[PDB]
């Protein structure tokens, strides 16, 4: 009796996709550049400090 | 209770990251 | 244990709301200490060649071997759980108890990790040594909770959990783009970063063609295609993030108050990421703690048989991503049971934080009741009823997405792997969704 439970879940699923509202042209270029922004700062940040502490690490051990 | 701040707390880190870079310093230069 | 919970440090919290540049300064400034801090080695450490003990969870506590984030937001994670726990067993006084015990985990996790074999032998390092490792633990687990009530309390935009997690990802993927690492195997220096690889080779090998199929399709090192497949997936998240139900909501006590309320797709945000990935690197670190010494067992064997260790065998393994595609051709199996489990649990662990973390359609409709706020073309009694429509399947299908985002990130071999990917951009999406709430209030 699992077949029915799995046909109603996947089609009240399709229902609130259908109803979900998707983002558009403007959102979308919104959402990307505020993460690319947030990825750049902390990957970018993070990369600078393993670069600096690289020689000092081999230093002083 | 003790009550701190915002700059207390980053100057607490900075300090502490600078004594473990004086300890590595320190034994280092012990070392030789 | 009143008494012990007031000898501790707290953020006095802000007289005024603080402005989301400075909120952004005290998270730039969190990040860059904690990024310090994972950087700089301990002191005492004999050696650091053994194998991690802890390799599988450093992801989810953002930890960095033989350094000062050793245990990362370990005590966070710890206290915060232990106090859940007690609570449901049965404030001021309560948030005070949490850092204490947080701080007790921290001593005696580094207790744990410094007799786990790594460091060194205890018994060489003596007293000296391993007192002064765990002195340095301490106060670096006291440092990551002051910086983690910094954030909470409001100098930062979010939680430092959140934010440490994100931060190593990111680092993690930069640098397997830009690295200067430089890795030799006869056939001359091969820059281990993606993009200073291409370069270098499109630079050294003679303008050749192939050096963009060595650059692109490259197995020993990242490659291009893994950048690309990375930076799909982030486009394909972000899409699927932007999501949302839009409930037309007014309000009967203070009228003049149409509004809406977005039940987004990704109901759990990431918290199936978040106990998925915690469940499996809990069950990756026990069953390597078993079969490295409790070897032979037919239980232990079960649980996991390790061949860098990558499972093979048992549980643990049909809990692994499939490593390359010719696994998949001989073992089909394998594969359906990666998928189905990823999509299960995932969707299991949706619909139960929803139910435990007080978001349920009843607890909406408690809230809806509350403030008064009825859904437009509803009923004041039908407001159940309609979240009782949305909500659980939401919740459900979010995290069946989720999952199946991080299998194809698996699939695709991105950098940062499925749960680093969608863990990355659903922090990025938390944090935009505080900018354009401070800009929404203006």
């Amino acid at each position: 009796q699992f077949v029915e439970p799995s046909r109603q879940f996947v089609k009240d699923s399709i229902r609130l996709v259908k109803r979900c509202t998707k983002p558009d042209r403007k959102e979308f270029q919104k959402i990307a550049m505020a993460t690319a922004i947030g990825f750049a700062i902390m990957g970018f940040i993070g990369f600078f400090v393993k670069l600096i502490h690289i020689p000092i690490n081999n230093i002083i051990v | 209770g003790l009550k701190v701040g915002p700059v207390p707390v980053l100057v607490m880190s900075l300090l502490f990251i600078a004594s473990v870079f004086m300890l590595h310093i320190w034994g280092k230069y012990t070392r030789s | 244990i009143k008494p012990f919970c007031v000898i501790l440090p707290e953020i006095q919290k802000p007289e005024r709301k603080i402005q989301f540049k400075e909120k952004v300064l005290w998270t730039a400034i969190t990040l860059f200490i904690f990024l310090v801090c994972c950087q700089i080695p301990l002191f005492g450490i004999m050696s650091s060649d053994s194998a991690d003990p802890f390799y599988w969870m450093r992801v989810i506590l953002a930890s960095n071997r033989g350094t000062l984030m050793e245990l990362g937001i370990s005590p966070i994670v710890t206290s915060g759980l232990i106090m859940q726990l007690l609570a449901g067993a049965k404030r001021a006084l309560f948030n005070g108890a949490q850092k204490l015990f947080g701080m007790i985990i921290t001593i005696g996790q580094s207790i744990v990790y410094v007799m786990t074999g790594m460091y060194g032998d205890p018994s060489e390092m003596g007293a000296g040594i391993c007192l002064l490792i765990t002195i340095q633990l301490f106060v670096a687990g006291l440092i990551v909770l002051l910086l983690d009530e910094l954030l909470q309390k409001g100098y930062g935009l979010g939680s430092g959990i959140s934010l440490f997690i994100a931060t190593n990802i990111c680092e993690t993927i930069v640098w397997k783009a830009f690295s200067p690492t430089t890795v030799n195997t006869g056939r001359g220096m091969e820059f281990e970063g993606a993009i200073i690889a291409l370069f270098h080779l499109l630079a050294t090998r003679t303008d050749k063609v192939r050096a963009l199929r060595e650059a692109f399709y490259r197995q020993n090192l990242p490659n291009l295609m893994n950048l690309i497949a990375t930076i799909f997936v982030f486009a394909v998240v972000i899409y699927f993030q932007g999501f949302r139900y839009e409930l037309p909501i007014r309000s009967t006590k203070v009228r003049g108050q149409i509004g809406i309320y977005p039940i987004k797709l990704f109901y759990t945000s990431n918290i199936p990421i978040i106990l998925q990935s915690a469940l499996v690197s809990n069950l990756y670190v026990i069953s390597q703690m078993l079969s490295a010494r409790f070897s032979g067992n037919l239980l232990v064997s079960l649980l996991g048989t390790w061949s860098r260790a990558y499972p093979v065998g048992g549980l643990c393994y049909y809990l692994s991503p499939p490593e390359s595609f010719g696994s998949v051709l001989e073992d089909p199996v394998h594969a359906v049971v990666y998928i189905v489990f990823m999509l299960g649990s995932c969707a299991f662990f949706s619909k139960t934080w929803i139910e435990v973390s007080g978001s349920s359609p009843r607890d909406i409709a408690k809230q809806f009741k509350d403030q008064g706020m009825v859904i437009n073309g509803k009923r004041e009694t039908s407001i159940y009823r309609e979240l009782k429509k949305i909500i659980p399947t939401a919740a459900a299908f979010g995290g069946l997405c989720i999952g199946a985002l991080s299998v194809l990130a698996d699939f695709l071999g991105a950098i940062g792997s499925g749960t680093g990917i969608l863990l990355a951009v659903t922090i990025i999406y938390q944090y935009f969704e505080i900018f354009v709430k401070e800009q929404s209030e203006v």
